[PDB]
């Protein structure tokens, strides 16, 4: 339901660089000299830290970020298990000090090494093919 | 009998495109990409119709959503059963049991889907459809690495 595509970004993206707040997110890419980007879901990967039903911490190369509504999302391969390696889709409730999300789908992603090898690049290629 | 070169990397490059770009590029005839994308929701039952199985989702690479077609030979494999094989099923109540099992493993397998999909997309009437699934792999990775480190 997102009017939002879920943007890839790692936690520090939402920790450092957004603005604004509850029903509007801005990502700001000074940096790469672009305008604010905005954006009201994304999608986020990263190990179990730790779960408890309904909520849970995940943890990306860039830092922690936590979700929380587990309980309402579709039941794939049971994935809410400290270690695991997973992909979230939520929309985002908070961002600083620590990235919260609504979660709107999480799936496992532990059977394949690639996945996490590949995520920064992911988030990195996709940022720089967005005006 | 044009192609805009311009946009050959855009619509191309190695491992995969995306959806924003491609609908950027405003495509005037059907044109196949490769996208890493998850399923988003499912929009529809899954069809018997015609004698094979078929059934409408929407999905996202990330930059935007897309509303697909899965059609006949991803859909068998998936279950495990063809239409008629299911229909045969029924008269066997272990059978139909198996094609049960597959039929959740199916609505599993799209829930967890997470992988490469080369999809056929029809700018004229707004969707596309699944040609291929692909898991992620070595060549992949290293195919991103290239168009992002050298």
């Amino acid at each position: 339901l997102p009017r939002s595509p879920p943007l890839k970004v790692l936690a520090e993206q939402l920790r450092r660089d957004a603005e604004g707040g509850p029903g509007a997110w801005r990502l700001s890419r000074a940096a790469a000299g672009r305008g604010p980007l905005d954006l009201a879901a994304v999608w986020m990967q990263g190990r179990v830290v730790m779960a408890d039903r309904g909520e849970a911490r995940l943890r990306d190369p860039s830092g922690d970020f936590s979700v929380r509504g587990l309980e309402r999302v579709p039941r794939g391969r049971p994935c809410l298990v400290p270690g695991k390696y997973v992909m979230v889709m939520g929309v985002v409730q908070a961002c600083s000090p620590e990235p919260c999300l609504q979660a709107v789908k999480m799936t496992d992603l532990s059977d394949n090494p690639i996945h996490e090898s590949m995520w920064e690049l992911e988030v990195e290629d996709l940022h720089r093919n967005i005006p | 009998n044009s192609i805009n070169l311009s946009i050959a990397m855009d619509l191309y490059s190695p491992p995969f495109v995306y959806l924003s770009v491609l609908m950027a590029s405003k495509p005037k005839e059907v044109t196949t990409v490769k996208v890493k994308a998850f399923i988003v929701t499912l929009t529809g039952n899954l069809s018997s119709s015609g004698g094979i199985w078929s059934i409408t989702a929407k999905v996202s690479d990330g930059t935007a959503y897309l509303d697909v077609d899965f059609v006949d030979e991803i859909l068998t494999s998936l279950i495990g059963f063809s239409v008629p094989e299911m229909k045969q099923s029924k008269k066997d109540p272990l059978q139909y049991q198996k094609f049960l099992e597959g039929l959740q493993k199916c609505q599993r397998d799209l829930i967890d889907l997470c992988c490469l999909m080369t999809i056929s997309f029809n700018p004229s009437l707004s969707k596309a459809m699944v040609l291929a699934l692909q898991d992620v792999n070595m060549e992949h990775l290293e195919n991103l690495k290239k168009r992002l480190n050298k």
